[PDB]
Protein backbone atom coordinates (compact mmCIF):
# COMPACT_ATOMS: atom_id res chain seq x y z
CA UNK A 1 0.00 0.00 0.00
CA UNK A 2 2.65 2.22 0.69
CA UNK A 3 4.26 1.68 -3.24
CA UNK A 4 7.13 -0.55 -1.35
CA UNK A 5 5.11 -3.56 -2.66
CA UNK A 6 7.51 -5.00 -4.71
CA UNK A 7 10.70 -3.93 -3.45
CA UNK A 8 10.98 -7.09 -1.28
CA UNK A 9 11.21 -9.43 -4.57
CA UNK A 10 15.20 -9.45 -5.07
CA UNK A 11 17.09 -12.51 -5.17
CA UNK A 12 19.06 -13.60 -2.59
CA UNK A 13 23.11 -12.30 -1.71
CA UNK A 14 25.27 -15.16 -2.94
CA UNK A 15 22.92 -16.49 -6.08
CA UNK A 16 23.63 -15.38 -9.52
CA UNK A 17 21.57 -16.66 -12.21
CA UNK A 18 20.47 -14.65 -15.71
CA UNK A 19 17.06 -16.18 -15.22
CA UNK A 20 16.20 -15.15 -12.12
CA UNK A 21 17.43 -11.76 -12.21
CA UNK A 22 15.53 -11.57 -15.41
CA UNK A 23 12.48 -12.44 -13.42
CA UNK A 24 12.81 -10.05 -11.17
CA UNK A 25 13.32 -7.32 -13.60
CA UNK A 26 9.80 -8.22 -14.82
CA UNK A 27 8.19 -8.05 -11.31
CA UNK A 28 10.21 -4.48 -11.06
CA UNK A 29 8.43 -3.45 -14.04
CA UNK A 30 4.92 -4.94 -12.93
CA UNK A 31 5.21 -2.81 -9.75
CA UNK A 32 5.67 0.16 -12.23
CA UNK A 33 3.08 -0.86 -14.05
CA UNK A 34 0.69 -1.50 -11.03
CA UNK A 35 -0.28 2.32 -10.39
CA UNK A 36 -2.26 2.73 -13.80
CA UNK A 37 -3.58 -0.96 -15.10
CA UNK A 38 -5.89 -2.64 -12.12
CA UNK A 39 -5.83 -5.08 -8.99
CA UNK A 40 -7.28 -7.41 -10.77
CA UNK A 41 -4.87 -7.14 -13.66
CA UNK A 42 -1.59 -7.04 -11.59
CA UNK A 43 -2.42 -9.98 -10.03
CA UNK A 44 -3.09 -11.92 -12.82
CA UNK A 45 0.79 -10.85 -14.28
CA UNK A 46 2.11 -11.78 -11.14
CA UNK A 47 0.55 -15.45 -11.45
CA UNK A 48 1.45 -15.45 -15.68
CA UNK A 49 5.35 -13.93 -14.99
CA UNK A 50 5.40 -17.08 -11.71
CA UNK A 51 3.94 -19.45 -14.34
CA UNK A 52 6.60 -18.24 -17.11
CA UNK A 53 9.94 -18.64 -14.42
CA UNK A 54 8.25 -21.92 -13.41
CA UNK A 55 7.72 -23.26 -17.00
CA UNK A 56 11.12 -22.60 -18.55
CA UNK A 57 13.91 -22.22 -16.39
CA UNK A 58 17.34 -21.37 -17.54
CA UNK A 59 20.45 -21.25 -15.41
CA UNK A 60 18.30 -22.31 -12.49
CA UNK A 61 18.34 -25.49 -12.73
CA UNK A 62 21.82 -25.77 -12.36
CA UNK A 63 21.77 -24.19 -9.36
CA UNK A 64 22.43 -25.87 -6.10
CA UNK A 65 19.27 -28.04 -4.29
CA UNK A 66 19.82 -25.63 -1.10
CA UNK A 67 19.75 -22.44 -3.11
CA UNK A 68 16.88 -23.54 -5.46
CA UNK A 69 14.76 -24.81 -2.11
CA UNK A 70 15.47 -20.99 -0.55
CA UNK A 71 14.66 -19.13 -3.62
CA UNK A 72 11.24 -21.67 -3.64
CA UNK A 73 10.63 -20.62 0.24
CA UNK A 74 11.17 -16.83 -0.67
CA UNK A 75 9.25 -17.15 -3.75
CA UNK A 76 5.96 -18.61 -1.49
CA UNK A 77 6.47 -16.19 1.01
CA UNK A 78 6.57 -12.99 -1.49
CA UNK A 79 3.66 -14.39 -3.73
CA UNK A 80 1.45 -14.74 -0.25
CA UNK A 81 2.49 -11.51 0.72
CA UNK A 82 1.70 -9.78 -2.59
CA UNK A 83 -2.00 -11.77 -2.62
CA UNK A 84 -2.57 -10.41 0.19
CA UNK A 85 -1.55 -6.95 -0.10
CA UNK A 86 -3.73 -6.71 -3.69
CA UNK A 87 -6.84 -8.39 -2.25
CA UNK A 88 -6.68 -6.29 0.66
CA UNK A 89 -8.01 -3.87 -2.17
CA UNK A 90 -10.68 -6.20 -3.96
CA UNK A 91 -14.42 -5.50 -4.10
CA UNK A 92 -15.90 -7.51 -1.04
CA UNK A 93 -16.72 -11.62 -1.90
CA UNK A 94 -15.22 -14.43 -4.13
CA UNK A 95 -12.30 -13.33 -6.75
CA UNK A 96 -11.19 -16.91 -8.72
CA UNK A 97 -8.85 -16.78 -11.98
CA UNK A 98 -7.25 -19.68 -13.59
CA UNK A 99 -3.61 -18.86 -15.23
CA UNK A 100 -3.17 -20.63 -18.68
CA UNK A 101 -0.81 -23.10 -17.23
CA UNK A 102 -3.58 -24.34 -14.85
CA UNK A 103 -2.47 -21.92 -11.69
CA UNK A 104 -5.73 -21.91 -9.88
CA UNK A 105 -6.15 -18.87 -7.30
CA UNK A 106 -9.21 -18.08 -5.15
CA UNK A 107 -9.84 -15.08 -2.50
CA UNK A 108 -12.62 -14.48 -0.26
CA UNK A 109 -12.79 -11.27 1.10
CA UNK A 110 -15.71 -10.51 3.20
CA UNK A 111 -16.71 -8.77 6.39
CA UNK A 112 -15.56 -10.04 10.53
CA UNK A 113 -17.97 -12.63 11.96
CA UNK A 114 -18.19 -16.55 12.54
CA UNK A 115 -19.84 -18.15 9.63
CA UNK A 116 -18.63 -21.18 8.55
CA UNK A 117 -17.47 -20.78 5.09
CA UNK A 118 -16.42 -23.38 2.18
CA UNK A 119 -14.12 -22.15 -0.50
CA UNK A 120 -11.91 -23.29 -2.98
CA UNK A 121 -11.46 -24.51 -6.88
CA UNK A 122 -10.77 -27.71 -8.41
CA UNK A 123 -6.92 -28.53 -7.18
CA UNK A 124 -7.63 -27.08 -3.70
CA UNK A 125 -10.86 -26.60 -1.39
CA UNK A 126 -11.23 -25.50 1.99
CA UNK A 127 -13.55 -25.82 5.20
CA UNK A 128 -12.57 -22.72 7.41
CA UNK A 129 -15.02 -21.38 10.25
CA UNK A 130 -14.72 -17.45 9.53
CA UNK A 131 -13.64 -16.80 13.03
CA UNK A 132 -10.21 -17.75 12.21
CA UNK A 133 -9.42 -15.48 9.65
CA UNK A 134 -10.86 -12.05 11.37
CA UNK A 135 -7.25 -12.54 13.69
CA UNK A 136 -11.02 -3.70 7.67
CA UNK A 137 -12.32 -7.52 5.87
CA UNK A 138 -10.85 -10.47 6.43
CA UNK A 139 -9.08 -12.61 3.40
CA UNK A 140 -8.63 -16.18 2.54
CA UNK A 141 -6.61 -17.35 -0.22
CA UNK A 142 -5.78 -20.76 -2.16
CA UNK A 143 -2.78 -20.60 -4.81
CA UNK A 144 -2.19 -24.05 -6.31
CA UNK A 145 0.55 -24.05 -8.33
CA UNK A 146 0.84 -27.26 -10.48
CA UNK A 147 4.35 -27.47 -11.74
CA UNK A 148 7.04 -26.83 -9.14
CA UNK A 149 8.99 -29.53 -9.93
CA UNK A 150 12.60 -27.49 -10.82
CA UNK A 151 12.88 -25.52 -7.82
CA UNK A 152 11.62 -28.22 -5.54
CA UNK A 153 14.09 -31.02 -6.99
CA UNK A 154 16.14 -33.03 -4.48
CA UNK A 155 14.18 -31.84 -1.16
CA UNK A 156 14.30 -33.73 1.85
CA UNK A 157 10.81 -34.87 4.31
CA UNK A 158 11.39 -34.52 7.62
CA UNK A 159 8.45 -35.95 9.79
CA UNK A 160 9.93 -34.37 13.35
CA UNK A 161 8.17 -37.55 15.36
CA UNK A 162 9.40 -40.99 13.93
CA UNK A 163 15.85 -44.19 6.56
CA UNK A 164 15.82 -43.65 3.26
CA UNK A 165 12.60 -41.36 1.24
CA UNK A 166 11.51 -41.67 -1.88
CA UNK A 167 9.78 -38.38 -2.25
CA UNK A 168 6.72 -38.02 -5.13
CA UNK A 169 4.54 -34.83 -4.57
CA UNK A 170 1.06 -35.95 -5.96
CA UNK A 171 -0.82 -32.61 -5.81
CA UNK A 172 -0.34 -29.13 -6.40
CA UNK A 173 1.81 -26.63 -4.13
CA UNK A 174 -1.60 -25.19 -2.37
CA UNK A 175 -0.30 -21.67 -0.47
CA UNK A 176 -2.89 -20.61 1.60
CA UNK A 177 -3.55 -17.85 3.62
CA UNK A 178 -5.22 -14.98 6.03
CA UNK A 179 -5.18 -11.77 7.04
CA UNK A 180 -3.84 -12.53 10.32
CA UNK A 181 -0.12 -13.58 10.29
CA UNK A 182 0.22 -15.45 12.78
CA UNK A 183 -0.74 -18.75 10.89
CA UNK A 184 0.59 -21.52 13.18
CA UNK A 185 -1.68 -21.21 16.20
CA UNK A 186 -5.22 -21.64 14.36
CA UNK A 187 -8.00 -21.70 16.79
CA UNK A 188 -10.46 -23.95 14.63
CA UNK A 189 -8.72 -27.03 12.49
CA UNK A 190 -9.14 -26.34 8.86
CA UNK A 191 -10.75 -29.21 6.45
CA UNK A 192 -8.76 -29.67 2.81
CA UNK A 193 -9.35 -31.36 -0.26
CA UNK A 194 -6.76 -31.54 -2.53
CA UNK A 195 -6.86 -33.19 -5.61
CA UNK A 196 -4.65 -34.66 -8.83
CA UNK A 197 -3.51 -37.13 -6.47
CA UNK A 198 -3.30 -41.05 -6.96
CA UNK A 199 4.57 -46.57 0.94
CA UNK A 200 1.94 -44.23 2.70
CA UNK A 201 0.55 -41.02 1.40
CA UNK A 202 1.05 -37.71 3.71
CA UNK A 203 0.01 -33.97 4.03
CA UNK A 204 3.09 -32.08 3.83
CA UNK A 205 4.00 -28.73 3.46
CA UNK A 206 7.13 -26.28 2.71
CA UNK A 207 8.92 -25.19 6.17
CA UNK A 208 11.83 -23.47 6.19
CA UNK A 209 19.41 -26.53 3.14
CA UNK A 210 16.74 -23.14 2.86
CA UNK A 211 13.50 -25.95 2.60
CA UNK A 212 12.21 -29.08 3.20
CA UNK A 213 8.83 -31.60 3.35
CA UNK A 214 7.33 -31.33 6.81
CA UNK A 215 4.89 -33.13 8.30
CA UNK A 216 4.28 -31.34 11.65
CA UNK A 217 0.96 -32.03 12.94
CA UNK A 218 -1.63 -32.14 9.59
CA UNK A 219 -3.79 -35.54 10.02
CA UNK A 220 -4.72 -37.21 6.91
CA UNK A 221 -8.47 -38.10 6.95
CA UNK A 222 -8.34 -40.45 4.17
CA UNK A 223 -7.78 -40.74 0.22
CA UNK A 224 -10.05 -41.78 -2.83
CA UNK A 225 -10.94 -41.22 -6.21
CA UNK A 226 -7.58 -39.33 -6.46
CA UNK A 227 -8.65 -36.85 -3.62
CA UNK A 228 -7.04 -36.62 -0.65
CA UNK A 229 -8.55 -34.82 2.54
CA UNK A 230 -5.91 -33.20 5.00
CA UNK A 231 -7.10 -32.04 8.74
CA UNK A 232 -4.35 -29.23 9.50
CA UNK A 233 -3.95 -26.74 12.39
CA UNK A 234 -1.59 -24.57 10.42
CA UNK A 235 -1.42 -22.54 7.05
CA UNK A 236 1.59 -22.93 4.71
CA UNK A 237 2.35 -24.18 0.81
CA UNK A 238 0.76 -27.64 1.28
CA UNK A 239 1.72 -30.89 -0.77
CA UNK A 240 0.21 -34.47 -1.06
CA UNK A 241 3.51 -37.04 -1.16
CA UNK A 242 4.11 -40.45 -1.43
CA UNK A 243 6.80 -41.49 1.21
CA UNK A 244 8.26 -44.78 -0.50
CA UNK A 245 10.29 -46.15 2.42
CA UNK B 1 -24.72 -44.00 -22.41
CA UNK B 2 -27.19 -42.84 -19.33
CA UNK B 3 -30.27 -42.09 -21.11
CA UNK B 4 -34.00 -40.88 -19.40
CA UNK B 5 -36.15 -40.59 -21.97
CA UNK B 6 -40.16 -39.48 -20.29
CA UNK B 7 -43.43 -40.25 -22.34
CA UNK B 8 -47.25 -40.77 -21.42
CA UNK B 9 -47.77 -36.64 -21.26
CA UNK B 10 -50.38 -34.82 -23.62
CA UNK B 11 -53.61 -32.71 -23.33
CA UNK B 12 -55.99 -33.65 -20.48
CA UNK B 13 -59.14 -32.47 -19.14
CA UNK B 14 -59.34 -30.92 -15.17
CA UNK B 15 -60.35 -33.92 -12.95
CA UNK B 16 -58.82 -36.50 -15.39
CA UNK B 17 -56.31 -38.72 -14.99
CA UNK B 18 -53.06 -38.71 -16.95
CA UNK B 19 -49.49 -41.19 -16.00
CA UNK B 20 -46.10 -40.33 -17.29
CA UNK B 21 -43.40 -42.85 -17.93
CA UNK B 22 -39.40 -42.61 -17.72
CA UNK B 23 -37.28 -45.34 -18.96
CA UNK B 24 -34.08 -44.91 -17.44
CA UNK B 25 -31.13 -46.81 -19.63
CA UNK B 26 -27.33 -47.29 -19.43
CA UNK B 27 -27.90 -47.56 -15.36
CA UNK B 28 -29.48 -49.11 -12.52
CA UNK B 29 -32.36 -47.05 -11.49
CA UNK B 30 -31.86 -49.44 -8.22
CA UNK B 31 -29.10 -47.38 -6.72
CA UNK B 32 -30.63 -43.76 -7.35
CA UNK B 33 -33.33 -41.44 -6.93
CA UNK B 34 -35.83 -41.15 -9.53
CA UNK B 35 -36.84 -37.37 -9.02
CA UNK B 36 -39.63 -35.67 -10.96
CA UNK B 37 -39.50 -32.29 -11.45
CA UNK B 38 -42.18 -29.62 -13.66
CA UNK B 39 -41.11 -26.01 -15.08
CA UNK B 40 -44.60 -24.05 -15.88
CA UNK B 41 -44.61 -22.47 -19.20
CA UNK B 42 -42.29 -19.51 -18.20
CA UNK B 43 -41.35 -20.52 -15.13
CA UNK B 44 -38.56 -21.57 -12.64
CA UNK B 45 -38.29 -25.13 -11.63
CA UNK B 46 -40.28 -27.10 -9.47
CA UNK B 47 -40.42 -30.27 -7.19
CA UNK B 48 -42.89 -32.48 -8.06
CA UNK B 49 -41.89 -36.30 -6.09
CA UNK B 50 -39.32 -38.62 -5.94
CA UNK B 51 -38.42 -42.35 -5.13
CA UNK B 52 -35.92 -44.66 -3.98
CA UNK B 53 -36.85 -47.79 -5.71
CA UNK B 54 -34.62 -49.87 -3.25
CA UNK B 55 -36.05 -48.45 -0.23
CA UNK B 56 -39.48 -46.78 -1.40
CA UNK B 57 -39.13 -43.91 0.08
CA UNK B 58 -41.82 -42.24 -1.64
CA UNK B 59 -41.49 -38.58 -1.12
CA UNK B 60 -44.26 -35.99 -2.36
CA UNK B 61 -44.84 -32.00 -3.43
CA UNK B 62 -47.34 -30.10 -0.62
CA UNK B 63 -50.00 -29.38 -3.75
CA UNK B 64 -49.02 -32.58 -5.01
CA UNK B 65 -49.46 -35.12 -1.88
CA UNK B 66 -52.90 -35.88 -2.44
CA UNK B 67 -53.27 -37.26 -5.62
CA UNK B 68 -50.15 -37.74 -7.90
CA UNK B 69 -48.42 -41.47 -7.18
CA UNK B 70 -44.99 -41.69 -8.46
CA UNK B 71 -44.27 -46.06 -8.76
CA UNK B 72 -41.14 -47.21 -10.07
CA UNK B 73 -40.66 -51.30 -11.91
CA UNK B 74 -37.34 -52.71 -11.51
CA UNK B 75 -38.12 -55.16 -13.90
CA UNK B 76 -38.64 -52.89 -16.49
CA UNK B 77 -36.27 -50.54 -14.99
CA UNK B 78 -38.84 -47.49 -15.64
CA UNK B 79 -40.43 -44.79 -13.09
CA UNK B 80 -43.90 -43.77 -13.37
CA UNK B 81 -46.02 -41.07 -11.78
CA UNK B 82 -49.86 -41.77 -12.21
CA UNK B 83 -51.15 -38.09 -11.79
CA UNK B 84 -54.77 -37.63 -10.84
CA UNK B 85 -57.15 -34.93 -10.34
CA UNK B 86 -55.05 -32.77 -12.36
CA UNK B 87 -56.29 -28.81 -12.32
CA UNK B 88 -55.11 -26.13 -14.44
CA UNK B 89 -52.22 -25.46 -12.29
CA UNK B 90 -50.47 -28.70 -13.53
CA UNK B 91 -49.67 -27.62 -17.22
CA UNK B 92 -45.80 -27.75 -17.23
CA UNK B 93 -42.84 -29.59 -18.79
CA UNK B 94 -42.22 -32.51 -16.79
CA UNK B 95 -38.54 -34.00 -16.26
CA UNK B 96 -37.20 -36.80 -14.64
CA UNK B 97 -34.01 -36.82 -13.01
CA UNK B 98 -31.53 -39.31 -11.37
CA UNK B 99 -30.50 -37.72 -7.62
CA UNK B 100 -26.70 -38.84 -7.09
CA UNK B 101 -25.86 -39.36 -3.27
CA UNK B 102 -22.25 -38.06 -3.83
CA UNK B 103 -21.51 -39.07 -0.66
CA UNK B 104 -18.97 -42.31 -1.52
CA UNK B 105 -17.09 -39.94 -3.65
CA UNK B 106 -15.54 -38.12 -0.35
CA UNK B 107 -16.95 -39.82 2.63
CA UNK B 108 -14.41 -37.25 4.91
CA UNK B 109 -15.50 -34.27 3.15
CA UNK B 110 -19.62 -35.03 2.13
CA UNK B 111 -22.57 -35.64 4.22
CA UNK B 112 -24.62 -39.05 4.08
CA UNK B 113 -27.24 -37.47 2.63
CA UNK B 114 -26.29 -35.30 0.38
CA UNK B 115 -27.28 -34.91 -3.46
CA UNK B 116 -27.75 -33.93 -6.94
CA UNK B 117 -29.51 -34.94 -9.98
CA UNK B 118 -26.50 -35.20 -12.18
CA UNK B 119 -28.65 -36.41 -15.44
CA UNK B 120 -31.86 -35.16 -15.94
CA UNK B 121 -34.54 -36.24 -19.14
CA UNK B 122 -35.96 -34.03 -21.51
CA UNK B 123 -39.23 -32.91 -20.28
CA UNK B 124 -42.69 -34.40 -21.43
CA UNK B 125 -45.25 -31.88 -21.98
CA UNK B 126 -48.78 -32.35 -20.25
CA UNK B 127 -51.61 -29.32 -21.06
CA UNK B 128 -54.86 -29.64 -19.05
CA UNK B 129 -57.06 -27.35 -21.33
CA UNK B 130 -60.68 -26.88 -20.21
CA UNK B 131 -61.78 -26.61 -23.46
CA UNK B 132 -60.15 -26.68 -26.85
CA UNK C 1 -39.57 -24.89 3.84
CA UNK C 2 -36.26 -23.45 2.61
CA UNK C 3 -37.03 -20.38 0.48
CA UNK C 4 -34.41 -20.20 -1.58
CA UNK C 5 -33.64 -16.37 -2.51
CA UNK C 6 -31.90 -15.48 -5.85
CA UNK C 7 -30.34 -12.60 -6.73
CA UNK C 8 -30.13 -10.38 -9.24
CA UNK C 9 -32.40 -12.37 -11.53
CA UNK C 10 -31.67 -11.01 -14.36
CA UNK C 11 -27.87 -10.30 -15.30
CA UNK C 12 -26.42 -8.23 -18.54
CA UNK C 13 -22.67 -9.19 -18.88
CA UNK C 14 -20.27 -9.45 -21.63
CA UNK C 15 -17.18 -12.14 -22.59
CA UNK C 16 -14.63 -12.50 -20.80
CA UNK C 17 -16.60 -10.52 -17.37
CA UNK C 18 -16.54 -12.29 -14.21
CA UNK C 19 -19.96 -13.42 -13.18
CA UNK C 20 -21.63 -13.32 -9.55
CA UNK C 21 -24.72 -14.97 -8.95
CA UNK C 22 -25.79 -15.47 -5.23
CA UNK C 23 -28.10 -17.48 -3.74
CA UNK C 24 -28.78 -17.02 0.19
CA UNK C 25 -30.94 -19.07 1.65
CA UNK C 26 -33.47 -19.14 4.71
CA UNK C 27 -32.73 -21.31 7.58
CA UNK C 28 -29.45 -23.03 7.09
CA UNK C 29 -28.41 -25.28 4.80
CA UNK C 30 -24.68 -26.28 5.27
CA UNK C 31 -23.17 -27.06 2.51
CA UNK C 32 -25.81 -28.89 0.43
CA UNK C 33 -25.99 -26.30 -2.54
CA UNK C 34 -26.20 -27.38 -6.44
CA UNK C 35 -26.18 -25.47 -9.53
CA UNK C 36 -28.04 -25.94 -12.79
CA UNK C 37 -28.05 -24.38 -16.25
CA UNK C 38 -30.99 -24.11 -18.12
CA UNK C 39 -30.16 -22.98 -21.82
CA UNK C 40 -34.18 -22.32 -23.69
CA UNK C 41 -35.85 -25.61 -24.67
CA UNK C 42 -33.92 -27.35 -23.04
CA UNK C 43 -33.50 -29.91 -19.67
CA UNK C 44 -31.12 -28.86 -17.40
CA UNK C 45 -27.52 -29.37 -16.68
CA UNK C 46 -25.54 -29.90 -13.18
CA UNK C 47 -22.76 -27.49 -12.76
CA UNK C 48 -21.90 -27.90 -9.42
CA UNK C 49 -23.08 -29.53 -6.50
CA UNK C 50 -22.15 -29.52 -2.90
CA UNK C 51 -21.63 -25.74 -3.33
CA UNK C 52 -17.55 -26.02 -4.12
CA UNK C 53 -17.22 -29.27 -6.29
CA UNK C 54 -17.51 -29.33 -9.97
CA UNK C 55 -19.16 -31.68 -11.89
CA UNK C 56 -17.37 -33.77 -14.63
CA UNK C 57 -17.55 -32.13 -18.13
CA UNK C 58 -18.21 -28.65 -16.49
CA UNK C 59 -15.50 -26.17 -17.47
CA UNK C 60 -13.22 -24.76 -15.05
CA UNK C 61 -14.38 -21.19 -15.38
CA UNK C 62 -17.45 -22.05 -12.56
CA UNK C 63 -16.70 -21.75 -9.29
CA UNK C 64 -18.47 -21.83 -6.35
CA UNK C 65 -18.85 -20.81 -2.72
CA UNK C 66 -20.49 -20.57 0.75
CA UNK C 67 -20.72 -17.52 3.24
CA UNK C 68 -22.61 -18.86 5.60
CA UNK C 69 -26.24 -19.32 4.27
CA UNK C 70 -25.41 -17.28 1.47
CA UNK C 71 -23.86 -19.54 -1.90
CA UNK C 72 -22.64 -17.87 -4.90
CA UNK C 73 -21.62 -19.21 -8.15
CA UNK C 74 -18.63 -17.21 -10.11
CA UNK C 75 -17.80 -17.73 -14.02
CA UNK C 76 -14.18 -16.41 -14.17
CA UNK C 77 -14.42 -15.54 -17.40
CA UNK C 78 -17.69 -15.41 -19.51
CA UNK C 79 -18.13 -17.13 -22.88
CA UNK C 80 -20.79 -16.44 -25.55
CA UNK C 81 -22.12 -20.35 -25.13
CA UNK C 82 -22.35 -19.58 -20.76
CA UNK C 83 -25.63 -16.96 -21.75
CA UNK C 84 -28.35 -18.82 -19.83
CA UNK C 85 -30.58 -19.43 -16.46
CA UNK C 86 -28.99 -20.41 -13.50
CA UNK C 87 -30.76 -22.00 -10.64
CA UNK C 88 -29.97 -23.14 -7.01
CA UNK C 89 -31.30 -26.37 -5.42
CA UNK C 90 -31.27 -27.90 -1.96
CA UNK C 91 -32.10 -31.51 -0.76
CA UNK C 92 -31.33 -31.26 2.68
CA UNK C 93 -34.82 -30.67 3.97
CA UNK C 94 -38.04 -32.12 2.32
CA UNK C 95 -39.33 -30.37 0.07
CA UNK C 96 -36.46 -29.71 -2.47
CA UNK C 97 -36.73 -26.12 -3.08
CA UNK C 98 -34.83 -24.39 -6.51
CA UNK C 99 -33.67 -20.64 -7.01
CA UNK C 100 -35.88 -18.37 -8.60
CA UNK C 101 -33.55 -18.44 -11.45
CA UNK C 102 -30.80 -15.86 -12.69
CA UNK C 103 -30.60 -14.98 -16.14
CA UNK C 104 -27.41 -13.99 -17.72
CA UNK C 105 -28.01 -12.02 -21.33
CA UNK C 106 -25.49 -10.54 -23.47
CA UNK C 107 -24.59 -6.80 -23.18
Amino acid sequence: CEDMTFSTWTPPPGVHSQTLSRFFDKVQDLGRDSKTSSAEVTIQNVIKLVDELMEAPGDVEALAPPVRHLIATQLLSNLEDIMRILAKSLPKGPFTYISPSNTELTLMIQERGDKNVTMGQSSARMKLNWAVAAGGPAVAGILSIQNMTTLLANASLNLHSKRGVQLRRLSAVNSIFLSHNNTKELNSPILFAFSHLEQELLCAFWKSRGGHWATEGCQVLGSKNGSTTCQCSHLASFAILMAHY
Amino acid sequence: EVQLVESGGGLVQPGGSLRLSCAASGFTISSYSIHWVRQAPGKGLEWVASISPYYGSTSYADSVKGRFTISADTSKNTAYLQMNSLRAEDTAVYYCARSWYYYEQNPYWYQKEEQALDYWGQGTLVTVFNQI
Amino acid sequence: DIQMTQSPSSLSASVGDRVTITCRASQSVSSAVAWYQQKPGKAPKLLIYSASSLYSGVPSRFSGSRSGTDFTLTISSLQPEDFATYYCQQSVYSPVTFGQGTKVEIK
